[PDB]
């Protein structure tokens, strides 16, 4: 069992936090908020580093390029924005979604950005030029998550329509649809790319084998009925599943046995987002409007 | 506000 303990509480967002992500070099945490801002904090000392601004409306998601030099943000103003982290300046504004942009991610090469929107489409963008390369009619309801696999050849998407879909990046064609219809609020590939972790709004997380299309594991005990809450594979120490919860707790499960091994307390509102540090046993969690803070937790395993 | 903080 892990022993995550609170080390820092990061204040400064003036509305609900929507997503937190560690930089791939392990050095930074980026947070996006309904307050229209991105904030950059030190991963190991919790020190506030900078505020990044320019979106006209709230931000639902943020993601790092592989070299930790760029961010992409997804906003209610219907655009994504590509930022140089060092200078904080907006390099590109990615226009073309006709409704709120909900989720974003770089591919491993980080020449491409994938986005999902309330307009039910998934879009693939060229990082250098800001042009939309492809628009996939991915879903019949808002798209809750998008994620590249380890080489970027696949995109996985989830939606309130109840579907998980795996797309071939190069062609944009749908390679597989997981239908086995509760609303899917989050999805992401496992680090090796063989498995897919999907959250449904019936208080359930499921671990699927992509190539077999089979639910391998089910993780329960948390409250997830309304919000799109991030989940993670924790691999730095023990192999855990990590998720936020609507009871203001961070849940940690043993991946293989599906048993809850820890529940982190301290947030005062829905823990909308959790993220796992790339090298250290460190978790970042973030909560909604009644809390507005980010918390850093450290474990010996 | 933002679409994630709103929910449903």
């Amino acid at each position: 069992k892990p022993n995550y303990a609170l080390k820092f509480t990061l204040a400064g967002h003036t509305k609900a936090v929507s997503s937190v992500k560690f930089s791939p070099n392990g050095e930074w945490l980026a947070s996006s908020s309904a307050d229209k801002l991105i904030k950059i904090w030190g991963a190991y000392d919790g020190k506030f580093e900078k505020t990044i601004s320019g979106h006209k409306l709230g931000i639902s998601d943020v993601a790092w390029s592989s070299d930790s030099n760029l961010l992409v943000s997804a906003s209610d103003d219907k655009t994504l924005k590509i930022w140089d982290v060092s200078s904080g300046k907006c390099l590109k504004t990615l226009k073309g979604h006709s409704n709120y942009v909900f989720c974003c991610n770089f591919n491993p090469q980080s020449n491409l950005i994938v986005s999902g929107s309330f307009d039910e489409s998934v879009r693939i963008w060229d990082v250098k030029t800001g042009k939309c390369l492809k628009t996939l009619p991915a879903h019949s309801d808002p798209v809750s998550a998008v994620h590249f696999n380890r080489d970027g050849s696949l995109i996985v998407s989830s939606s309130y329509d109840g579907l998980c879909r795996i797309w071939d990046t190069a062609s944009g064609q749908c390679l597989k649809t997981l239908i086995d219809n509760p609303p899917v609020s989050f999805v992401k590939f496992s680090p090796n790319g063989k498995y897919i972790l999907a959250a449904t709004l019936d208080n359930t997380l499921k671990l699927w084998d992509y190539s077999k299309g089979k639910c391998l594991k089910t993780y329960t005990g948390h409250k997830n009925e309304k919000y799109c809450i991030f989940a993670n594979f924790s691999v730095t120490g023990g192999k855990w599943i990590v998720s936020g919860s609507e009871d203001n707790l961070v849940y940690i499960w043993n991946l293989q046995t599906k048993e809850i091994v820890q529940k982190l307390q301290g947030h005062t509102d829905v823990v909308i987002s959790t993220a796992c540090h790339p090298t250290e046993n460190i978790i970042a969690s973030a909560a909604l409007e009644n809390d507005k803070t980010i918390k850093l937790w450290k474990s010996d395993c | 506000g933002c679409a994630r903080s709103e929910g449903f």
